[PDB]
């Protein structure tokens, strides 16, 4: 069982621990987000039991860490006072203060290839191919790369993360081999953060911590693609086989 | 059933969106920085335009009213990608000075010196419409049908209002391609993961590059997707995008016809 | 009647030494008793945990700290008893029940009189309930807009779970907004104004270990010899709003637990499952200087000589867990500087202790921006033991300490660079993006310097950071000031201040 999910695209955000106007992303995908991505693909209404998703495992290798950028993002500004965001008391604030100013962060030009291994993950892959709601990378405005699922069915996909999945253009030294790539596994634990989603109900979303261990591993330098456009070519060669 | 629409609309010297400072918004994508027009800004103009022409489908096509309290449907189903330039773009500073009309025994002590940033380029826009949930939530397939058609026309016709009086950036897209897909929505954004080089323009080259990406994706995954595109150029054929149409509203009509 | 007990009811999430699967929620008494069994107890709200570790340091700790180092080289003998209980490795449950026994009937927060960290009289004199939404964090208040964290319109608000209510009450007693809460009259006195919380907008630093008991022991500031002290819940009778907040040389006055600037009362649900209404209001009109600096926070002196805690910065939270690297270090918190070093007394314990910090970056007023927890990575010390040698190890540790020093020195150099340049160029917003870009680019180069992987500006095996950090700062600074170095007048200013980052 298992399939390869490729998270790529111009921008993707995987925030955790932010609860005000400023938003912040983890430099790598968060299990909560990917689980919600599958739940959205399967029609799981907000508030439905998320234990079906329990028992999955997410090893994620970071091809390009990507640049982290902060996207300004106002809400309601430049509108007449009557048509701005409501207050909790119900009376709209004065128009010179009715604007909301959020500073949301997002990863741009970053690409990870998570190898999801679970009990029903093959039905989940078959659900991403025909989604109930549009899958997106973190914020809904970010739209996933068309090669969202590199392979629908793979026996031992981590074995395919160690090798035989192409890689972006990187420095390849003379007489070099085995270019270093950071794999992320789920003592030797990088960080602890609230990921595993106890409930997605918008009224009270709650989570619990998951330790992450990031192990730099060594994959053959043959894997990295040539400088220009070759990455797309090798990747497409990869999807048909 | 997912109706998605790609446009390659170019914009002259303008500053449609800007940061907390004056400079416009940029994605760093494909290793080359490129200006962008954020999704919410563009969405706001489209939603305002749809609600103005249409006279609660705006809470259905678009998820919820900003100034209304949540009515248990905050999701809009419609997905708006953030528009970004086909090529890499350097931010172009425009130094300006406001002139003082009353003259002292002094000349040119100008009223106000400053410098504002602008940029121009060919943005590759893209959107999605979750048709089935829109029908299940709206109820009547007809209101949904009119709403979907008018939403596509709004996506095409409009341009954001930002520094528009100083730069008349009003423009029509060069290419639109509406693909009624049943498998899943897909954006042709990776066609431009390698920013195109310059000095000969980008409209035509971006048109055939997006044609190459449509051939390849159509090749790996052959689908029952109904497609069609309309261009302001008759010089180049793009067979992978589907049957060509004489115009944009004729195209929108044929694809709205194709969804139902 | 509704009743809830911190000692018996389950609210504290608890993680065991083994398995590391299915953390169970337990009461305060149970955690206290089973401490060596559990690695740690966690609260989702870093403010809630920041006051929590303060109160837990006053219970288990108080019994172990003894509240009395008279004669006998006080610091030496407390460190002697400290070594004695640290050597036992556990606390006898009978001494806990005895402590609980003294005030056993006084804990159940929903008390008709004497509710937990609350004022029971408050209900009668305040006409408008603040509401749960005004108490709970991440929850929209009366004037707050409806955009985030679920939309609460303040009409039929969904009640907080009692356990949940406890976390919020504790946070607001720590961090709390200032100005214009709901006024309650006290014999003719009505002033909606309210002063801010004692630790508001600060990062609390709590050292951790391998098991709970260790941390609780190592978490108590050493109480200097002084007046015997007690907590807000150890107070024999209510304070009254008027009058002076009396000083307290005891550690309860150094845990900032003698009295709160904020006064909360939570109206219970009939079953006791939830809170329905809440009253947040002042308990004191006259502010008092709290004696002695708080061990946990990092302090700073500024021209005029005034001493204030260094505010949390959400930009340092961009690089996950940077503050917990505090241990590898000028100015240092006193609790860490008493318990972590080698003058103390434990033998090996110090080798496996690891630091954790709770920071809530916010305005000192009512605006709030970001909170974050931060335990040190276990990989940095474990990478030191993979080898097991005296030299490549001391060199790893030296490298890591060195890397951290370079990243921070140029972090302040770059803050002051952007700040000075922005002010000068217009005769700041450059600082925000400067720091954001800085830590985002400075994060992987650090991890490349530790592994000795090759990072630009660094050569593997170099004795120190090697200018690796000075390069990232210059690239972030030049990334930010980039579009404005066009005019020659502004370019001259920007150049004068980038030159300082050259080192």
């Amino acid at each position: 069982s298992g399939f390869l999910l490729r998270l790529a695209g111009p921008m993707q955000s995987w925030g955790e621990h932010s609860m005000f106007g400023e938003r912040d992303t983890l430099p790598y995908p968060s299990r909560s987000g990917l689980i919600g991505m599958f739940a959205a693909a399967q029609g799981v209404r907000r508030g439905d039991p998320l234990d079906r998703y329990k028992e999955l495992k997410f090893t994620v290798r970071v091809d390009r860490p990507g640049v982290r950028l902060v996207d300004f993002h106002t809400i309601g500004g430049g509108l007449p006072k009557e048509r701005t965001v409501p207050t909790a008391a119900g009376e709209r604030r004065d128009p010179k203060k009715a604007t909301i100013v959020t500073s949301r962060s997002y990863l741009a030009d970053a690409v990870f290839t998570v190898a999801v291994t679970g009990p029903e993950a093959d039905t989940i892959a078959d659900a991403l191919a025909a989604p109930y709601w549009q899958p997106y990378l973190g914020r809904r405005a970010f739209v996933p790369d068309p090669l969202l699922v590199l392979r629908r069915r793979v026996a031992d996909p981590v074995r395919e993360l160690v090798e035989a999945v192409p890689l972006p253009h990187r420095r390849v030294e003379e007489d070099a081999a085995t270019v270093l790539v950071d794999l992320i596994y789920e003592t030797r634990t990088l960080t602890v953060l609230n990921d595993v989603p106890l409930s997605f109900d918008s009224k009270s979303r709650r989570y619990s911590t998951r330790q992450i261990r990031v192990v730099p591993t060594e994959v053959p330098a043959t894997l990295v693609a040539g400088p220009g456009r070759d990455y797309q070519n090798k990747l497409f060669t990869y999807v048909k086989q | 059933t997912f109706v998605d629409i790609h446009a390659i609309q170019t914009l002259p010297y303008s500053n449609i969106n800007r940061d907390d400072l004056g400079s416009p918004k940029t994605v760093v994508y494909g290793g080359k920085e490129r200006t962008r027009v954020s999704s919410q800004s563009w969405k706001r103009a489209v939603r305002h335009e749809v609600e103005a022409r249409l006279g609660n489908v705006s809470v259905n096509l678009f998820g919820r009213m900003l100034a209304e309290l949540p009515s248990t449907e905050v999701d809009g189903a419609v997905q708006f990608a953030h528009a970004f330039t086909v090529h890499g773009t350097t931010v172009e500073v425009d130094f300006f000075t406001a002139v003082d009309d009353i003259p002292k025994e002094n000349d040119h002590g100008s009223g106000h010196m400053n410098a504002g940033q602008f940029s121009a380029g060919t943005f590759y826009r893209y959107a999605n419409v979750n048709l089935d949930r829109l029908v299940e939530n709206t109820g009547d397939a007809q209101t949904a049908r009119t709403a979907v058609a008018e939403f596509l026309r709004a996506f095409l016709s409009t341009v954001p209002s930002g520094k528009q009086n100083a730069t008349a950036a009003m423009t029509l897209p060069d290419l639109v391609h509406i693909a009624v897909r049943f498998d899943r929505p897909i954006s042709f954004a990776p066609a431009f993961e390698t920013a195109l080089y310059g000095s000969d323009g980008y409209t035509l080259r971006a048109c055939q590059e997006l044609n190459n990406y449509a051939e390849r994706l159509r090749e790996v995954w052959p689908d029952d997707a109904i497609r069609g595109y309309a261009t302001v150029e008759n010089k180049t054929d793009l067979a992978a995008l589907g049957e060509r149409y004489d115009s944009y509203p004729a195209l929108i009509d044929a694809m709205v016809a194709a969804a139902f | 009647p509704p009743s809830f007990d911190v000692t018996i009811a389950p609210w504290l999430i608890a993680r065991s030494r083994d398995v590391l699967a299915a953390p169970e929620m337990l009461g305060l008494r149970d955690v206290l008793i089973r401490s060596h069994e559990l690695s740690d107890v966690e609260i989702p709200l870093p403010p809630g945990a920041a006051v929590l570790w303060r109160i837990l340091a006053l219970i288990t700790a108080r019994i172990t700290g003894l509240d009395q180092p008279p004669n006998k080289n006080p610091k030496r003998k407390w460190q002697a008893r400290r070594s004695q209980i640290l050597s036992k490795g556990r606390l006898d449950p009978e001494a806990v029940d005895a402590y609980f026994a003294d005030y056993s009937e006084r804990f159940d927060l929903f008390h008709p009189e004497r509710p937990w960290l609350q004022d029971p009289r408050l209900r009668e004199e305040c006409p408008k309930t603040s509401g749960v939404n005004k108490l709970a964090w991440g929850r929209t208040a009366g004037e707050n807009q409806v955009w985030l964290g679920g939309h609460h319109h303040d009409l039929d608000p969904h009640p907080l779970d009692s356990a949940e209510a406890v976390w919020h009450l504790l946070a607001t007693l720590g961090y709390g907004p200032s100005g214009m809460c709901t006024a309650r009259v006290v014999r003719g006195r009505s002033e909606r104004n309210v002063t801010a919380g004692p630790l508001r907008g600060t990062v609390s630093y709590h050292p951790l270990g391998r098991t709970l008991f260790e941390s609780l022991i190592l978490n108590i500031p050493y109480p200097g010899t002084g007046a015997a002290d007690l907590a807000f819940w150890e107070q024999p009778e209510l304070n009254d709003p008027l009058g002076l907040p009396e000083e307290s040389a005891g550690l309860a006055g150094i845990l900032r637990l003698d009295h709160f600037r904020h006064a909360v009362l939570l109206h219970p649900s009939p079953d006791g499952s939830h809170v329905v209404d809440a009253w947040v209001t002042w308990a004191w009109r006259e502010r008092n200087i709290s004696p002695e600096l708080d061990p946990y926070l990092i302090y700073q002196t500024s021209k005029e000589g005034r001493v204030y805690p260094r505010p949390a910065e959400a930009e340092r939270a961009i690089w996950r867990d940077l503050d917990a690297l505090l241990h590898y270090g000028n100015y240092r918190p006193t609790i860490l500087d008493n318990c972590t070093p080698l003058a103390q007394v434990p033998q090996e314990v110090l080798d496996s202790l690891r630091l954790r910090a709770f920071g809530f970056d916010q305005d000192g007023q009512a605006r709030d921006k970001q909170w974050f927890t931060a335990t040190t990575p276990a990989v940095l010390r474990w990478l030191a033991d993979r080898e097991t040698d005296d030299n490549e190890n001391a060199r790893i540790v030296r490298r890591i300490t060195l890397a951290r020093k370079a990243a921070e020195a140029l972090g302040r150099r770059l803050e002051k660079a952007c700040k000075e340049a922005w002010k000068e160029s217009n005769s700041g917003p450059w600082v925000q993006h400067g720091m954001s870009r800085y830590w985002a680019k400075a994060e992987p180069v650090f991890w490349n310097i530790v592994y000795d992987r090759p990072a630009q500006g660094y050569t593997p095996g170099m004795a120190g950071p090697g200018n690796a950090f000075n390069l990232v700062a210059l690239a972030a600074y030049d990334e930010v000031t980039g579009p404005y170095c066009e005019r020659p007048r502004v370019a001259k200013v920007v150049e004068r201040h980038r030159s300082t980052l050259f080192s």
